[PDB]
């Protein structure tokens, strides 16, 4: 999430049993980091 | 040439001399805050 020109991540990570539906249950994320980017964010991609 | 020259020229030192020669070096404070999330301030002293 970017807002008031702050970048925010939230993450978690846990095990599971399933394939390729996501998991029931209930999971909070915590947050990560906060950095007063400020860019005019319009777009992303990822890496691998 | 004639009536030309080039106004690139280098300083003139001798080994010390007071005031009008002497080299000192300034520094300038940045221009108008607010501009964007970013902060730079003196620490937030702390008491016991």
């Amino acid at each position: 999430k970017n807002i008031d020109g702050y970048f925010k991540i939230y993450s978690k990570h846990t095990p599971i049993n399933l394939v390729r539906d996501l998991p029931q249950g209930f999971s909070a994320l915590e947050p990560l980091v906060d950095l007063p980017i400020g860019i005019n964010i319009t777009r992303f991609q990822t890496l691998l | 040439g004639f009536n030309c020259y080039f106004p690139l020229q280098s300083y003139g030192f001798q080994p010390t001399y007071g005031v009008g020669y002497q080299p000192y070096r300034v520094v300038v404070l940045s221009f108008e805050l607010l501009h964007a999330p970013a902060t730079v301030c003196g620490p937030k002293k702390s008491t016991n």
